[PDB]
């Protein structure tokens, strides 16, 4: 009902307890995220720790908070660095949102770099985490047997 | 998808039209003031 | 796929702003024509 | 499949009229049956012409009867149907794209706010307020007064009457319907007067006398003379006799907050106009309750913004001020920016007209 | 201090035998085994475990953990164990044996919350209780912070200070939140003494705020920036400034002349 007993273990030690804790928290984030939004500074602080190997769990939990906050840009950057929670095969309102969020973002970032160089798509100028999204999106369009959706995004 | 991209271009031309209507609105009052001074 | 449908529904809100500026000028420029 | 689902719902909404206050079927199987006819993709993908066809206005007064002395009867912690309802409710807003959603966004929050009003914590409801605020253009005039009713009540528990003031003004002016002008208006007018209880004014009965029945006029009239005259004995006897009316409206909390306002309001009623007020004159006034509390009573009332005074323990008096000045330089300019701010609410009429 | 093979028997026996500092050393091994089976919080589904197995014992495990940190004067850990005890005495309807059982630990959160000078969250927890007129109103333990805060809102700090002294509950559990809340009350009075007292001597400040030393009285005036003269204490701090950052709002300085002319130019563009 309340996330207070779940958020109390976030500031404690013994990260092995946080392994089963973040699994129980991630299920109720779609509900109690309004209360979790106050603990965001504590979630992002533990993400940069090298001895903390559960950072992939906090990447999806922190992304769902900004999902209903109105800013979808923050949820994309945290989910891509983990390279796990991002799956194009999973079809849901939340998963398809972060996959489609990188469409216009890839266009806006490429249009600014298009003036300096037209070969930017062959280099690392564009974020490889964002570059893989544009590559995996076409692979999903090719399986749908529709060439108007694939060529429309690449245009 | 071809019809959906055409509808996007239609409202882009109306974006400059909205700001241009306000240009004639302030410019007409300058010409309307000259018409009132003539009376 | 979403932003194709997202842009379609968001650009419909700008139609109301167009009718507000057209009706405001019609009540103005037509009065100057009579003067 | 939009037409096929809509055609089936047209026959479902006709049954929901019977399920609302009319024919309740069974108190067990029905609440489980109403859940399985909603979840299976009635809201779908938000294709076209999707609104007002869900439950929405109908289910507000339904589920509250099943939770109290019907399915539960205090035999469990919470209704399992309501637990799933809270899962479906918060999932509806999570999947919302914030595009055409106006009326459907504000109605679901009315449940999570009303639940915190009876059994629950209202501290977490402040986080939902940031998400709740949207320029909803589709809310009907009947629900515009209710949307402003809950926002004003949450701020009352938060000890802010200034923010809740702007919401309660537009609440009583809306909802012209007869049922909303009898049960909903009388309950809203008592909350509007509750804002005056925390402010310290408590105006007399003029418009509210004929607007509501004598049920709400009796407790407000006794609390008016008790807070104004500064009598805790009469204020205590009012809570005991009217306790039955105070519990259903969640106004029982006035035994603390409004009790503290009995002293604060009585300060402006009695005349402190003279400068040096002896300690014995303060003990005689306000019956014997002002004899035990003298220096501490005035100390907090000054910082709270009631009056401005100065206490002298050497000669045993208190120097008081009535806040009276003459406009010269910076005095009249304080309301200059306020009167301009008062007109800023009327500057939006250019875009409306 | 371990006692028996069971983790609960080692925590319960060592609690009544003293040494609260060494009793907390058995906390980490208990929570590791409970988090694997998710026994810390009640599950929404039905695992066929409610009043049996360790879930009935688990509510007593965290009950001792909350009472272990109250003797060590820790307000950071008490908020963590209290969050885990909120779902306890909440689920499983209202009926177990004694229902809420100890009423003093529930009142510890209401008394310690006032130490931060937050009056909004005080009345919010009172609404969280299921029975306002049954358990809250009748029992004096749950009604203790209500009657205490009542005198605080009425403005009387002398009667509210007597509840932390003449009361016999201040020995063991409430001793931790007594002096902490008393320090917040004296700090709240200091805000009133600035505006309500233009000049007051040194002997009265000791009596009003209940000080046991005159030299300690002047020490509190140094941290509050109170000018001190012979047999008198003035206040020059009535004027306020700073308060984070503000620009062109709330009585500006050099923009006063411009903003008056700016407000006249804003209405012209609205019409244009």
């Amino acid at each position: 009902t309340t996330a207070a007993p779940l958020l109390a273990l976030l500031r404690e030690n013994q990260d092995s307890v946080k392994t089963y804790a973040l699994e129980s928290i991630n299920n109720v984030v779609d509900q109690l995220w309004s209360e979790i939004s106050n603990e965001l500074p504590d979630i992002e602080a533990l993400y940069d720790d090298d001895t903390f190997s559960d950072r992939e769990m906090a990447a999806l939990i922190a992304s769902k908070v900004y999902y209903n906050l109105g800013e979808y840009e923050s949820a994309v950057k945290y989910a891509l660095a983990a390279k796990d929670r991002f799956d194009i095969d999973e079809k849901s309102q939340f998963v398809e949102t972060i996959v489609s969020k990188s469409i216009e973002m890839y266009v806006q970032e490429a249009s600014k770099q298009y003036t300096k160089d037209e070969q930017f798509y062959t280099k690392d100028i564009i974020d490889p985490k964002l570059t893989s999204i544009f590559e995996r999106m076409i692979e999903k369009c090719l399986k749908a047997s529709e060439l108007k959706l694939a060529l429309g995004i690449a245009l | 998808y071809f019809k959906l991209k055409k509808l996007e271009k239609e409202y882009e031309l109306l974006t400059l039209q909205e700001d241009y209507i306000k240009d004639e609105q302030r410019h007409l009052k300058r010409e309307l003031k000259r018409a009132q001074e003539e009376v | 796929e979403q932003k194709i449908q997202e842009t379609e529904l968001k650009i419909r809100s700008k139609t109301e702003n167009v009718r507000r500026l057209e009706a405001q000028r019609n009540a103005l420029n037509d009065k100057v024509r009579f003067i | 499949k939009t037409i096929e689902v809509t055609a089936e719902i047209n026959c479902f909404m006709h049954l929901l009229v019977q399920l609302f206050l009319w024919d309740s079927k069974e108190l067990e199987q029905l609440v489980e049956f109403n859940r399985k006819v909603v979840i299976p993709n009635l809201l779908c993908y938000y294709n076209l012409r999707s609104l007002n066809l869900i439950n929405a206005k109908l289910w507000f007064y339904i589920y509250l009867s099943h939770e109290t002395l019907a399915r539960s009867s205090e035999e469990i912690n919470s209704d399992n149907q309501n637990i799933i309802l809270r899962s479906t409710m918060m999932k509806f807003l999570k999947i919302a794209s914030l595009k055409h959603d106006n009326e459907t966004k504000a109605m679901l929050i009315n449940l999570i706010l009303r639940d915190f009003l009876n059994n629950g914590e209202v501290d977490s409801a402040s986080d939902f307020i940031s998400k709740l605020e949207y320029p909803h253009t589709d809310v009907s005039s009947s629900l515009e007064a209710r949307y402003f009713f809950y926002l004003s009540k949450i701020n009352a528990i938060q000890l802010d009457y200034s923010t809740a003031n702007e919401y309660i003004i537009a609440a009583i002016r809306k909802a012209p319907h007869n049922s909303k002008s009898l049960g909903f208006l009388q309950q809203s007018n008592k909350l509007h007067c509750c804002i005056q209880l925390l402010m310290g004014d408590i105006p007399e009965l003029s418009f509210f006398h004929q607007s509501n029945m004598q049920k709400s006029l009796l407790p407000y009239y006794h609390l008016t003379k008790a807070v104004k005259l500064g009598d805790l004995k009469k204020f205590t006897s009012t809570i005991t006799k009217y306790k039955q009316l105070l519990l259903k409206d969640d106004t029982y909390q006035l035994c603390v907050r409004l009790r503290s306002n009995v002293i604060k309001t009585g300060i402006r009623i009695i005349s402190l106009t003279y400068k040096k007020i002896s300690l014995r004159d303060i003990c005689l006034k306000l019956n014997l309750d002002s004899e035990q509390t003298v220096e501490y009573m005035v100390s907090r009332a000054i910082r709270d913004g009631v009056i401005e005074a100065k206490i002298n323990h050497e000669d045993g008096f208190i120097e008081t001020t009535e806040l009276l000045n003459i406009y010269d330089s910076e005095d009249p300019q304080q309301v200059f920016d306020e009167r301009i701010k008062f007109a800023n609410q009327l500057h939006d009429e250019y875009l409306v007209s | 201090m371990p006692s028996l093979a069971e983790l609960t028997k080692s925590l319960s026996i060592a609690f009544e035998n003293g040494d609260y500092a060494a009793c907390e050393k058995l906390l980490p091994p208990i929570k590791i085994e409970l988090i694997k089976n998710n026994l810390l919080i009640p599950d929404l589904s039905i695992q066929n475990d409610i009043y049996l197995n360790d879930l009935m014992i688990t509510k007593r495990i965290l009950e001792v953990g909350a009472l272990a940190s109250i003797q060590t004067f820790n307000f950071d850990s008490f908020e963590n164990y209290f969050n885990q005890l909120k779902p306890y005495y909440f689920s499983n309807n209202h009926k177990l044996s004694e229902s809420d059982k100890k009423s003093k630990l529930i009142s510890l959160y209401l008394l310690n919350l006032l130490s931060q000078n937050n009056t909004t969250k005080f009345h919010s927890e009172l609404q969280y209780l299921d029975k306002h007129i049954k358990n809250l109103e009748d029992d004096s333990l749950l009604s203790y912070p209500i009657k205490l805060d009542r005198w605080l809102m009425e403005g009387s700090y002398q009667k509210a200070w007597d509840l932390l002294q003449s009361g016999s509950q201040n020995i063991s559990e409430f001793d931790s939140f007594t002096d902490i809340l008393k320090s917040a009350i004296r700090d709240e009075i200091a805000k009133n003494t600035e505006l309500s007292y233009d000049f007051l001597p040194l002997s009265n400040i000791k009596a009003l705020l209940f000080f046991n030393n005159e030299k300690e009285t002047e020490k509190f005036a140094l941290e509050r920036n109170w000018p001190i003269v012979n047999s008198k204490v003035y206040f020059n701090n009535q004027s306020k400034e700073k308060a984070d950052y503000e620009d062109e709002m709330m009585h500006e300085e050099d923009q006063k002349t411009n903003i008056i002319e700016k407000a006249m130019d804003y209405a012209i563009s609205i019409e244009n």
